[PDB]
């Protein structure tokens, strides 16, 4: 594959997914449709899954796949299961054993991360499908390609977003607050628990120079405090 | 202490150099949030990219 | 212009060896000309503006100066600890001259910043390499030994340098900077532990007035000192925490770009 | 009274009818969202498969509770605040629409139905409705719908033709 195109649909699909729980230290998980077979991959829709991730393990839900694709099979055929997304904003240790499970229901599996807090304003998209360059003398190593992204829309949804863009051209919250207050109330011991983990993950970079979840818990460690910090 | 240092001063030579310093004794010779917020959401989403 | 500039710079430098420094420091002031003609003309100028200029900055209380215009003429190891590499496109013996004012800059160099570099400098000789271990020590009499071995060199003219002036004064700069470096940080401090340390300091008496001394300096702060106890006691803290964030950014940043 | 709608609602049911249309049998759904005061949030839709029946008795239960459950899942979690069809006829030209309605009112009084015109909306003109029954006089009558996005949700559709704790607190 050359390159993806991905339809503002999905974008919104994948902000309003992540907006509903209002979580900012959570990320996101689903399933995008559209259709990958040729060198140019078209991503024209999307659903949410139910996910969770402990420690380096994550469930997935299963059936839950099954069951929505079946459903969306029913409204258009043409818009195939082609791969999954999540709200990153970043790569992550488990993507390539979570990209594994999606190429039961197709391959090869294509990953989309669509950075709802766009920090970066060019590319609210990065787009990756598992491969191996491989090494010789040596069993092939599996790692993530990235491809390039662009956005683009059919004529419904060209209508639709310039129609949108005219103009320009609560309890769960409370529960969430109250959540992060708490958290405060205990960060103490969270703070010397993230410390430890910081050293954890350097530890395991140290190893591979392991490294891969190593930097994963340094990383889990970083957003832990950027949590604390937003909170207060 | 300080008569001392002054080069061994009378009380009375001590009381000049006090005075023309407006040094007194005392017990003794009296002598003497929103910019912050945004910075972080920045340096968050540094971070996080 | 370039030649005038060079004639300037020979002439100050004479003055200098059998010249007062006041005239020397005005004739450096005027003296800085553009860096593009002696970058034409030839690699080996630019360097001995930039020895030039580190000579000024030693005249000068500031070693700051001198720290900058050496390391553009020789590489110097840089803010943030990279590695400062420079171009070998001058004259080999122009070159060689160049790491002598390297050498020179050292002295220079140790008072900017930290801590023990000499990868660039070789690692056989013990000349530059015991000098900076002794520095770490924090103990003088290994220092002063240093210097009592290693007397040769400060002589290389024995006239110009007839009483070692300079070396004597950076020592004894650098024998303040370990007692700063406990810094205080402490409310209330017994006397007897603040004896024990300025004990190793060559007078005795310094304390009862090694320690009041140093706070005249500034350098570290004491409280309740002169006492009749006789203990000492000794929105900011946000700047420098966004302070660090920045740092770390930039870091992430250089990472990405890179 | 003011129906807001929310950027996928509104790009999946102009969507959904043009699809519809290509079909040429009327496409309807679901709205969901929140009743907020007098007015409504519409934050998502959700298709219903084309039905043999018109109108009335189109709905299936258990399509309907299987994509409430498997949404739920999902983040949002919100109320079938009422529902969209695509129809032709203008204007007000069926009576079979409105007892649909009746339905959904009896289920949860503040229901609104959504009416969109696929083929009549065009670029700069967005043709669409909302709609309750009234509580000699007209069974019916249309609120203004106006449209909720987030400054998240603008930069992102600013992408076509490019050359949560916030919310909470709101």
């Amino acid at each position: 594959g050359r390159v993806v195109r991905l339809h503002p649909v999905i974008l919104a699909s994948i902000v309003d997914s992540y907006e509903r729980r209002n979580e900012g230290a959570a990320r996101v998980i689903g399933t995008l449709l559209g259709t990958v077979d040729k060198h140019s991959v078209e991503v024209t829709n999307c659903f949410s899954v139910p996910h969770n991730e402990s420690e380096d393990e994550v469930a997935v839900d299963m059936e839950f796949a099954k069951n929505m694709y079946e459903l969306h099979k029913k409204v258009s055929p043409n818009e195939l299961i082609l791969g999954w997304y999540a709200t990153g904003h970043d790569i992550t240790e488990h993507s390539v054993l979570i990209h594994e499970y999606y190429s039961r229901e197709a391959p090869n599996p294509i990953h989309l991360t669509v950075d709802t807090s766009l920090q970066n304003g060019r590319m609210s998209i990065k787009a990756y499908v598992s491969t191996l360059m491989g090494v010789p003398g040596r069993t092939m190593g599996v790692m993530f390609t990235p491809l390039t992204v662009k956005y683009a829309y059919y004529d419904t949804e060209r209508i639709g977003v310039d129609l949108i863009m005219k103009t320009c051209f609560x309890x769960x919250x409370x529960x969430x607050x109250x959540x992060x207050x708490x958290x405060x109330x205990x960060x103490x011991x969270x703070x010397x628990x993230x410390x430890x983990x910081x050293x954890x993950x350097x530890x395991x970079x140290x190893x591979x120079x392991x490294x891969x979840x190593x930097x994963x818990x340094x990383x889990x460690x970083x957003x832990x405090x950027x949590x604390x910090x937003x909170x207060x | 202490l300080l008569a001392e240092m002054l080069g061994d001063l009378s009380d009375s030579q001590l009381k000049v150099w006090m005075s023309k310093y407006g040094w007194s004794a005392d017990e003794q010779i009296f002598i003497c949030x929103x910019x912050x917020x945004x910075x972080x959401x920045x340096x968050x989403x540094x971070x996080x990219x | 212009k370039m030649l005038g500039y060079f004639s300037l710079v020979g002439l100050l430098r004479l003055h200098s060896l059998l010249g007062d420094y006041y005239q020397a420091i005005k004739v450096l002031e005027n003296i800085e000309l553009n860096k593009k003609s002696m970058y034409s003309r030839v690699p080996e100028c630019q360097v001995t503006t930039y020895y030039y200029v580190g000579f000024a900055y030693l005249m000068m209380r500031r070693y700051q100066d001198a720290i900058r215009v050496f390391a553009n003429i020789l590489l110097y190891i840089q803010r943030t600890k990279s590695m400062f590499q420079r171009t070998t496109y001058k004259y080999e013996m122009i070159n060689k001259q160049n790491e002598q004012m390297h050498a020179l800059l050292a002295i220079a160099l140790t008072m900017y910043p930290m801590r023990i570099d000499e990868s660039i400098h070789l690692q056989l000789r013990e000349k530059y390499g015991d000098k900076m271990l002794r520095m770490q020590k924090g103990d003088p009499q290994v220092y002063e030994e240093l210097f009592s071995y290693s007397c040769p060199k400060f002589l290389s003219e024995p006239f110009l340098q007839q009483l070692k002036v300079f070396s004597d004064e950076v020592q004894q700069q650098a024998q303040l900077s370990t007692i700063r470096s406990f810094l205080k940080l402490y409310t209330t401090m017994p006397v007897a532990k603040l004896a024990g340390f300025l004990d190793l300091t060559e007078q005795e008496f310094r304390i009862q007035l090694l320690v009041f001394k140093h706070k005249m300096k500034n350098l570290v702060w004491t409280s309740g000192i002169s006492a009749l106890d006789g203990e000492f006691q000794s929105x900011x803290x946000x700047x420098x925490x966004x302070x660090x964030x920045x740092x770390x950014x930039x870091x992430x940043x250089x990472x990405x770009x890179x | 009274k003011q129906v807001q709608i929310d950027g996928l609602v509104v790009l999946k049911i102009i969507k959904h009818y043009q699809e519809e249309g290509q079909g040429t049998e009327v496409v309807q759904g679901v709205l969901l969202g929140l009743v907020v005061e007098d007015r409504l949030e519409i934050t998502n839709c959700f298709p219903f498969p084309q039905h043999t029946e018109d109108d009335a008795d189109f709905d299936e239960v258990q399509y309907q509770m299987e994509m409430m459950r498997s949404l739920r899942h999902v983040n949002i979690d919100h109320l079938h605040v009422g529902w969209y069809q695509s129809t032709y006829y203008g204007s007000f030209v069926t009576r079979a629409l409105l007892d649909s309605q009746f339905s959904y009112q009896h289920a949860i009084e503040e229901s609104v139905v959504l009416i969109y015109d696929p083929i009549k909306t065009a670029q700069g003109s967005l043709s669409l409705k909302a709609y309750r029954l009234t509580p000699f006089e007209y069974m019916f009558e249309e609120v203004p719908i106006v449209i909720k996005n987030s400054h998240l949700i603008n930069v992102l559709m600013w992408e076509l033709e490019k050359k949560x704790x916030x919310x909470x607190x709101x």
